[PDB]
């Protein structure tokens, strides 16, 4: 669930793709960092 | 033609067919009943198809401006007002075209920015909130609240430095007083401290909650550079101009708005900034800063047409505006998201969007009929109050009337409206005068009332008392009566003073002593038609 | 031939409620110097509540007043003041919804 | 009487304490009904006169 | 207060921490939770009055 448009996540553009991979890299190393927090 | 009328009536007639409201009507009353600006507006072409006779009439509107003064503590009701007018404004704002796309403008944005995937950066939340649907709904915010006049708040976020940035913009092409204080206040507060400060190296700030002056104010006389004072000098000293124009009051923009050469002020402020090593804060910081600042730099001549726009939009729908359009800050705001202003000032290019005459012409009658109503129904009111108290009604409330001249206002709910806030209104209505229709009406029906009271053979207009062998009157619509006609020598006593405060003292003792006495006020009578019943003097009896 | 503890006839008819709501207009009016701004103008527009309610205080104080003093006028023993032990309350939401 | 709910929706917008971060939200608004109003009224004669 | 994982992203953000350095930077924000903030400032306190 990204909080980024319609026509974004759909774009089959390779930049548009890359952009979304980076995002959830992103999301994933925060949450890592709070879990690690919380642990 | 003939007719046969009594004078009162010839008196009412002959009013309605002197004082009748119609005018001739032509093209040239079509046409300059059109404000000036827009026949003055080079844009916008006009024909017909039709030549009016002089046979043809036209009625015409008031659109007198508020004897109530609204604008000055009914501040519920102007509340009202002026979210009917706001949410009126956003109806009629056009909707843009030809928009960037916004996978388009996020690939740029983001090969611009550089965004590592593992590192954590605060360059990612300046991606929030680009869609359209926003874009155009800051555009529909930001005109229909200064046509309303109605005040608006900023939400926003102090990690999205990107709002930060567009507020300047904002603040720039919108005035400060435009907006409610503690919002701006904490936005110019941000923005100091995390854009201008750092870059020359001062402190982050000491700002007091509810100090006087605004952070852009003493952050105008602690710096040392012209082009960022400057800035700051107009963002602090840009207000509505006040100007009378075709009979309505208008909140003016400057005129170095409705051009765009503001924009260029704020072009040297954040070059000057871009310039600037942060010897306080590191690398990543300052990276960060003028990476969000060049996507402003490269958007500059965006930026420059869409104020021109939006002032010329502005104005063009002033024009179609009837109501004096008063500047006070109201109970409730609009929010404003920076991260719409964001989508607007990035998303935007190569297509300009103007009012059809149709929206124009709708908004202008809208506004005119709500005009007419409002002025009629002030007149309504005042003609009952100023009758109301000229027949010296002296139990009647004038409660009801209030409510039916706001139910008649077709925006105010009354079932949860207060009951002082009706006599208020009526203070303010009793010091208002009377049309002239209403009140040569009533200055008709006054000197002819008693002489309708004298007729209506059910009541008379009271009863003398004098215990003397008074004669009869030779009256030839009937025969002898015991009437008459001028009530001189016997006093008088009045019966409503007498059926407010019972004093029956007076009375009791002239008539227990048999003093001559007349009675006032509107009594029955039978007519009594014998001659035995006079005799035995049975009017004595009563 | 008793005594009575009366009024000031600058209250009996309410005429000094009008200098109440002049005091209360320049406290609306003023600046609130050190003050944050969203309690500022919650205060200022609760004080603007009872300037709008002049004409209907007027009224409370005069029909107060009168109910007062006729009540007084049956009593037969003198009415005296003294600082009792135990006091009736009176809470000031009651005022409010008075007023 | 005025209608109570006519005075409390006013007082709560002109007041407008849900935009403020202070814990009298519910409790100010509190005895503003009738039954109230005519207590007070009688406690003041009742009092001044006794 | 200032809800706690809202602060640990302005805390991540301007500590730019990357996913594979072994760097102290992490270590600052460790025990930032509220109710060990309550602990101190009942410490304090309660210690300097006693």
């Amino acid at each position: 669930e990204i909080k980024i448009a319609d026509e974004v996540k759909k774009s089959n553009k390779e930049e548009s793709k890359q952009l979304l991979e980076v995002l959830k890299t992103k999301e994933e190393h925060q949450k890592e960092v709070q879990y690690e927090i919380l642990q | 033609y003939p007719s046969i009328l009594h004078p009162i009536d010839h008196a009412f007639n002959e009013y309605f067919l002197q004082h009748q409201l119609v005018e001739p009507l032509n093209n040239d009353i079509i046409f300059n009943y059109i404000p000036e600006r827009i026949r003055n507006d080079v844009n916008y072409i006009l024909n017909m198809d039709r030549n009016l006779p002089s046979t043809a009439r036209y009625i015409r509107p008031n659109l007198l401006q508020d004897r109530l003064n609204l604008h000055d503590n009914f501040e519920s009701l102007w509340d009202t007002i002026t979210t009917s007018n706001y949410i009126l404004a956003r109806s009629v704002v056009p909707d843009l075209k030809e928009l960037v796309s916004t996978e388009a403008q996020i690939q740029k944005m983001s090969q611009d920015l550089q965004l590592e995937a593992l590192t954590i950066q605060s360059e990612t939340q300046f991606l929030t909130g680009i869609n359209s649907q926003a874009a155009n709904d800051c555009f529909k915010t930001l005109i229909a609240a200064m046509l309303s006049q109605r005040t608006m708040s900023l939400d926003f976020v102090t990690t999205n430095y990107m709002s930060l940035i567009s507020g300047m913009w904002l603040l720039t092409v919108v005035p400060n007083d435009m907006f409610i204080r503690e919002s701006l206040v904490a936005c110019q507060l941000a923005i100091i401290n995390t854009i201008i400060y750092p870059a020359f190296g001062m402190q982050r700030m000491h700002y007091r909650n509810g100090d006087p002056q605004t952070p852009f104010q003493i952050a105008e006389q602690q710096i040392q550079n012209f082009q960022v004072a400057n800035w700051l000098h107009f963002v602090n000293n840009n207000q509505f101009r006040q100007v009378v124009i075709d009979g309505v009051l208008n909140q003016v923009l400057n005129d170095n708005i409705r051009n765009g050469h503001v924009v260029n002020q704020l072009m040297e402020a954040l070059m000057q900034l871009s310039r600037q090593q942060f010897p306080t804060m590191p690398v990543d910081y300052k990276r960060s800063i003028q990476r969000g600042i060049l996507l402003l730099s490269n958007r500059l001549g965006q930026l420059v047409d869409l104020t021109r726009l939006l002032a010329y939009n502005y104005e063009t729908l002033m024009a179609c505006i009837t109501m004096n359009m008063q500047h006070v800050q109201t109970l409730t705001t609009e929010k404003l998201q920076l991260t719409s202003v964001t989508s607007l000032c990035m998303l935007i290019g190569n297509a300009t969007v103007i009012p059809s005459p149709q929206t124009l012409f709708h908004y202008y009658n809208v506004n005119v009929n709500f005009h007419s109503n409002y002025n009629e129904r002030i007149n309504d009111a005042v003609a009952i109050i100023t009758a109301a108290n000229r027949l010296n009604l002296y139990q009647k409330k004038m409660k009801s009337i209030v409510e039916d001249f706001l139910k008649r206002l077709q925006i105010f709910d009354i079932s949860r409206v207060p009951d002082d806030q009706m006599y208020r209104l009526r203070d303010r209505l009793r010091l208002l005068p009377v049309e002239i229709r209403r009140l040569d009406i009533f200055n008709l029906i006054l000197m002819n009332m008693e002489q309708i009271e004298r007729a209506s053979d059910k009541i008379a207009q009271g009863v003398i008392i004098a215990y003397r062998d008074m004669q009869l009157e030779r009256d030839e619509m009937y025969g002898y009566v015991n009437i008459a006609r001028n009530l001189d020598g016997f006093q008088q006593i009045n019966l409503e003073e007498l059926m407010r405060t019972g004093d029956y003292a007076q009375i009791t003792n002239m008539l227990l002593n048999n003093q001559p006495v007349a009675l006032v006020g509107a009594l029955p009578f039978i007519t009594d038609s014998s001659v035995i019943s006079l005799v035995a003097k049975l009017d004595a009896t009563v």
